[PDB]
DNA sequence: GACTTGTACTGGAACTCACGTGAACGAATGTTTTT
DNA sequence: AAAAACATTCGTTCACGTGAGTTCCAGTACAAGTCTAGTC
């Protein structure tokens, strides 16, 4: 997946679109208008980069380049930002439907074919590079040409086409009273046309829960840290690269802005000699360090000389039983070595045959790590790691190798001397019950960064003039009403066995 | 900043700015003059500005030297958001303060506040349980109320007006009462409060008597 | 192909964080 | 403040200039390793007092020379700050000795010599330590009095010998040194008595005490004594309301960096103040306006939008969290926990509060329960109010000696990478062969660093990098070194004895040439 | 005589890590004050 | 003589600013094939 995704939303205009089946329920064009929302701040915070096009169709006004009737491009193919999104909002009241209805027209013909020549004619403006190029249809009208039979024939051979070319089309149905049914005129239209709706449906899409669903979380694409060679030997050579499964999330940079204007500004460094002012050049400045009375006089190349032993790389080394690599021997987040097959070819071979011996015998590769040029080397256990997928098929551990680097001596720090107390049966089995009560399935994604979270909402609520910030539940909060409620007495009876009568544990 | 948005409530939480309504930029150019502010158009004070308009304004829109209109004391009204730390007695008995102080005996109603009336709409006198509503006599204690009448649905020592309707059967129940208490009540019939309404005014007992 | 979310294609779903739930 | 005092009795007289061909002479593996001690004492810059002592010198230099005793003695150095003096006299100015002395006359001196000049400030430790080849006759009659004021004075001892108790010898290079049959009868006694007085000293685990110089130079083992420890950070581990115990956690494992940090200087004149930096704020104008440090605002991009957002504003809209909080978030089975999703830079040992007895053995019952259960402890950590919260896992860690907690941060679901890779085992184009499989097996079998020793019927390490120091900082104290004794030279090259440590034993080098060419030759591979 | 396509090059933008620095901050040390 | 309060210290974390190696993708030069206007 090279290049980046391209959005449409196709918003149905039609007086179906505008009503309300029962009180207390928002209309299906409100309904989408809040999916189209909740669709653009995602894409605000998970890929900034993508592009978002909203189109209207069935309105009287009509703006598009071919010049079509009864279609209005609200907002052409660009990326999202704040004021599309309060300009969509705009629309998003009862007062907001007033003002759509009245600027915007109500009650028109039109075409399937005329909306997808648009949509096409909208993917084709773009310059860059479209990895995924999909349209969205919020409609909730089981046969939108039914009287004339052209016109049906006209927007299946348009949606053929245009499904031949490579845009995904999908149909967000919304409630209708009599009932939805794909299977009826939207059958052939669907790219993809799944077996399960082809009933009847009395009730809203699916998607639409999804859609809704926000997600506060930026998504990246894979992109190999740096490719480097693996060197069994001075000849037996392979490419290899490297991955960072998993990498801490930092809130984004604060940039500088002039406060009459609020615009970028730039920011500009200088060095000048308190005697002349004149600009210094790197070569006229030097490196010293003072140790006392004395001081050592270098200069930047001989300081990145002195920390400079091998070229980069890794260096493989002996084999290592598993066992002897400890647990708590951990120094630095590990790394996925991957092979590349881009560089040399044949290493793929060598690579899976590795990986299968290592996992027959139950070992690791010891290697000398040096991931740029004129940096310390470090040691690093490259662990076998099996391709494992869940039900479904769908992978979770992918097969390569693991790398974990290995502390030096220097990295480990001495504990003071402690004398062990050992403590009796009763108190460990009375332990034993207290885990077993609190006992809970422990997954890998259970938890969210309450900083990052709490950050984009006042983002977000700043960015849309919100009235106030959405408060972030905190799932990394021990719930403690819980834990007493499931415990019950078992603190208090442990408390009594082992805690002395008078022991205070709060000073 | 006319929307009390996250932005607003921000700079609320800070105490180093001042907030005022955008009417205040509506009303300078109306006037096109450089109008001081005041407690209606800004929303927040900062320490400065609050200490300032402390001396010549009070905890309210209301001011000290500059008078006030019926606009200026509407709009002052409107900030007084609620005030139920009283009772009806006590509020009675503030009324007839402040009329006996500032002599508002003159209006055209509140003048039978400081009487209190009794009807005879019931059967057994001092009794909750034989109304007999659905007659002039409900009506007549419901005007009377309205024009200011504190109407008392229990025969208590400190009545001082009772109203009596065509029936005279317990006249001589209520002069024995009366005779009974140490305060009389003077024994008065419904014409009398009919006759007075539209003089707006309390005719004399005597000749209702 | 199952369990994509159609916000960002290519990536699938990443199910809503629930924290601790005893058993 | 902590304090160390170190002596360094160096052995001087002529049978240790002895030396075999291809093998690095006893006297010049000393002057390396006292050279590595003194360079990390110096640069360093830890208040650490360094004397230095050579016994077998022509000459006599010492308090207790007079009676004739203890003669062809030198005390080169008194107590005093490391200096590069010292490591001038070390590296240049000091030559072999044709004169043999008895290194119990050594430990007399250094003995006497921390007496004298312990009382002029406290000290909390004093060290001595050795290096002698114990190739010298030598009286029995002090030793009860030797150990005696050892006792007394309490000071650790240490003992550096040319060998430990059929390729190239390397330095360091983690195989055999000095063969077998090589130790004569004198050295003989001298390895007894040695052996004898560290046992008497410590115990069991003083026999651990005698070093060899080309283990020493890559172990770390002469700072052993002389390290200090980290200072201790105490919460209470909660598990719900009620229950609570004190706790302390260290940083067990934590990545070094170099403390000193370069200073730009102007090459004409080495002064700091001559040298300024200067930072401008200009508007994206043609003017180029420039505006000042309190003008601008902070502000974040929102895709293509910027949003001001005020640092004070940032504060009031803060993620706001009591700080200093360790609680049990749960319990979960430690197979759920895997290595892979470690996050962090440190490791942290969490032991009971110091000298509290019902802290320390509910810990141990907790510590004791969570191993029996095979479970683990998801829990919440906060160094302080300031710190971001973290959602880590503790786990339990039993040994003879100690047993404690060991907690690792854990990622949240921001931080984890979903990244599909094509699987390599169905993959029929990469799919390997027969012979390749039985090739690389050979390869593997032929490169262990791990021996199944029968004797004891456990697995032995060869090749045990954990224990290696890092070169970094030892060739930037060389470099450093060469510079300031020789302003106008080139930066030396690397040191042989760190590439030696830097390698694995010649052992599995020389063992791994024919199957490695075995898959040269099977495993085709050409650039691309 | 111009266009259009495919190759290759170049440079901008984001990513990641190392280095250097400044400010908060919680707990231990040494000194001072009081009864 | 014994207990309590304040100045100072110091490792630790967070965050800013700079530099430097890598990957990816957008803009642009350059060779080169193809197609048109025009004629005969």
């Amino acid at each position: 997946y090279s290049g980046r995704d391209s959005l449409i939303f196709l918003v149905d205009a039609s007086k179906a679109m505008f009503e309300s089946q029962s009180e207390d329920e928002l209309t299906p064009f409100d309904m989408s208008i809040q999916c189209i929302q909740s669709v653009y701040i995602s894409k605000i915070i998970s890929s900034d980069r993508d592009l978002l096009a909203v189109v209207f169709y069935g309105t009287e006004k009509d703006k598009n380049s071919v010049n079509f009737k009864n279609i209005y491009v609200l907002q052409e193919l660009d990326n999202p930002g704040a004021k599309r999104i309060l300009e969509l909002d705009q629309f998003k009241g009862q007062q907001g439907q007033k003002r759509f209805q009245d600027m915007m027209g109500h009650g028109s013909d039109y075409s399937l074919s005329e909306v997808l020549w648009v949509c096409a004619n909208l993917f084709s403006d773009v310059q860059f590079k479209m990895s995924h190029k999909r349209i969205m249809l919020f409609t909730n009208e089981d046969n939108p040409h039914g009287n004339d039979s052209a016109k049906a024939s006209r927007a299946r051979t348009k949606a053929g086409d245009l499904r031949d070319t490579g845009i995904f089309l999908d149909l967000m149905h919304l409630k209708k009273p009599g009932g939805f049914d794909i299977s009826l005129f939207y059958r052939d239209i669907i790219s993809i046309a799944e077996d399960e709706d082809l009933r009847v449906h009395f009730e809203e899409s699916s998607k639409l829960e999804d859609l809704l669903r926000k997600v506060r979380a930026k998504e990246t694409r894979k992109r190999a840290l740096s490719r480097l060679k693996l060197k069994l030997n001075k000849d037996i050579v392979i490419s290899v690269g490297i991955y960072n499964l998993v990498q801490k999330a930092l809130k984004p940079p604060p940039i500088k802005l002039y406060r009459e204007t609020n615009e970028p500004v730039k920011t500009k460094t200088r060095t000048f000699n308190t005697s002349t002012g004149g600009l210094l050049l790197p070569s006229d400045t030097k490196r010293s360090q003072i140790y006392g009375s004395r001081q050592i006089i270098l200069e930047k190349e001989e300081t990145e000389e002195l920390k400079r032993f091998d070229d980069p790389g890794l260096m493989l080394m002996g084999f290592k039983p598993l066992v002897l690599l400890k647990k708590h021997h951990y120094l630095r987040p590990s790394l996925f070595v991957y092979p590349e097959e881009s560089l040399v070819i044949g290493s793929s071979t060598l690579f899976s045959a590795l990986l299968i011996k290592c996992l027959e015998k139950e070992v690791a590769a010891l290697c000398r790590y040096t991931p740029r040029r004129n940096i310390p080397p470090y040691f690093v256990a490259l662990v076998p790691q099996e391709e494992e997928l869940d039900d479904q098929k769908i992978q979770v551990t992918p097969p390569g190798f693991q790398l974990v680097f290995l502390p030096f001596a220097d990295d480990k720090r001495k504990m003071p001397f402690t004398e062990k107390i050992m403590a009796t049966p009763e108190q460990v089995g009375k332990m034993k019950a207290i885990v077993e009560k609190l006992r809970f399935t422990y997954r890998s994604d259970s938890f969210e960064n309450p900083v990052l979270q709490q950050h984009f909402r006042n983002l977000e609520a700043l960015a849309l003039d919100l009235m106030e910030p959405e408060q972030a539940v905190d799932l990394t909060l021990p719930k403690v009403e819980a834990m007493n409620k499931r415990l019950g007495s078992l603190v208090d009876e442990f408390k009594e066995l082992v805690y002395p009568p008078d022991y205070n544990p709060e000073g | 900043a006319g929307s009390e948005n996250i932005r607003v409530k921000n700079i609320i939480l800070s105490n180093k700015h001042d907030v005022v309504k955008p009417a205040w930029l509506l009303e300078c150019f109306k006037t096109k003059s450089f109008v001081p502010w005041q407690p209606r158009f800004m929303i927040h004070m900062c320490p400065s500005t609050k200490e300032h308009f402390a001396r010549e304004y009070d905890c309210y829109g209301d001011s000290y030297f500059i008078d006030t209109d019926l606009n200026q004391l509407k709009e002052v009204f409107s900030g007084i958001k609620n005030s139920n730390e009283q009772t009806p007695e006590e509020m009675a008995s503030l009324i007839a303060d402040l009329e006996y102080r500032y002599s508002w005996d003159c209006s055209p109603l509140s003048m039978f506040r400081r009487h209190t009336v009794y009807l005879d709409s019931y059967a057994v006198i001092n009794d909750l349980s034989t109304k007999n509503e659905g007659t002039r006599l409900a009506i007549k204690a419901l005007e009377l109320r309205f024009h200011g009448a504190k109407v008392v649905s229990c025969l208590a020592e400190g009545v001082s007006h009772v109203i009596i309707g065509e029936d005279h059967s317990r006249v001589a129940d209520f002069k024995a009462f009366r005779r009974t208490f140490k305060r009389k009540f003077k024994i008065l019939k419904e014409s009398w409060v009919t006759d007075s309404i539209d003089k707006c005014e309390l005719q004399e007992e005597n000749q209702y008597l | 192909c199952p369990g994509e979310s159609l916000i960002n294609p290519g990536f699938k779903s990443k199910k809503p964080a629930g924290g601790v739930d005893f058993d | 403040g902590n304090k160390a005092a170190v002596v360094l009795c160096m052995d001087v007289g002529f049978t240790m200039s002895n030396s075999i061909p291809g093998i690095e002479s006893p006297f010049e593996q000393a002057k390396k390793v006292i050279t590595m001690f003194v360079q990390r004492q110096v640069f360093a810059e830890n208040k650490d007092e360094i004397a230095l002592v050579l016994f077998g010198t022509d000459g006599t230099d010492n308090p207790l020379s007079g009676g004739d005793q203890y003669q062809n003695i030198t005390v080169h150095r008194h107590l005093m700050l490391p200096d590069f003096d010292l490591l001038e006299d070390i590296e240049s100015k000091i030559q072999p000795g044709s004169q043999q002395a008895d290194f119990l006359d050594a430990l007399i001196v250094s003995m006497d010599v921390i007496q004298h000049e312990t009382i002029g400030k406290k000290f909390e430790k004093r060290h001595i330590e050795i290096f002698t080849d114990l190739s010298s006759r030598f009286s029995k009659s002090q030793l009860d009095i030797i150990i005696h004021s050892l006792k007394k004075c309490d000071i650790s001892l240490q003992f550096f010998l040319p060998f430990s108790l059929d390729g190239p010898f390397r330095l360091g290079g983690h195989g055999p040194s000095f063969p077998l049959k090589g130790i004569t009868e004198q050295q003989k006694e001298g390895l007894e008595i040695v052996k004898m007085v560290m046992i008497s000293l410590e115990g069991e685990d003083g026999l651990d005490e005698i070093y060899s110089f080309s283990e020493s130079l890559r172990k770390l083992c002469v700072f052993k004594k002389i390290e200090r420890h980290s200072i201790h950070w105490p919460c209470r581990l909660t598990i719900g309301s009620n229950l609570s115990i004190r706790i302390a956690a260290y940083k067990s494992i934590l990545q070094e960096r170099v403390k000193k940090t370069w200073t730009v200087v102007d090459a004409k004149t080495l002064k700091k103040e001559d040298i300024q930096k200067e930072t401008v704020y200009c508007l994206n104008d043609d003017d180029e306006t420039e505006v000042l440090k309190e003008d601008i605002i902070q502000g974040f991009r929102y895709g293509s939008d910027i949003v001001p957002f005020s640092k004070v504003d940032e504060e009031q809209m803060k993620y706001k969290s009591e700080g200093k909080c360790f609680s049990v978030l749960g319990f979960c089975k430690s197979s759920q926990v895997q290595r892979r999703f470690f996050m962090g830079n440190q490791v942290l040992k969490v032991f009971a509060a110091r000298d509290d007895e019902a802290a320390a053995v509910a810990l141990s019952s907790l510590i004791h329960a969570l191993d029996d259960l095979d479970m683990v402890a998801i829990v919440r950590y906060a160094y302080d109010k300031r710190a971001n919260p973290q959602v880590g896992v503790a786990f339990p860690h039993i040994k003879h000696n100690y047993e404690c907690l060991v907690y690792v941060q854990l990622p949240f679901m921001e931080d984890l990478r979903q990244y599909m890779f094509s699987s390599l085992k169905n993959s029929k184009k990469y799919a390997p062969t027969e012979a390749q499989l039985n090739a690389v097996d050979a390869l593997i079998d032929s490169m262990s660093l791990a021996k199944k020793d029968e004797k004891t019927d456990t697995l032995e390490d060869l090749f045990p990098t954990t224990k290696i120091p890092n070169p970094r900082f030892q060739r930037l104290f060389q470099c450093l070194l060469h510079r300031a004794l020789h302003p106008r030279e080139p930066l030396p090259p690397i040191q042989q004895h760190i590439w030696n440590m830097l390698n694995p034993p010649a052992e599995v080098t020389t063992k791994s040439q024919i199957p490695l060419s075995k898959i040269k030759t099977l495993f085709p591979l050409i650039e691309a």
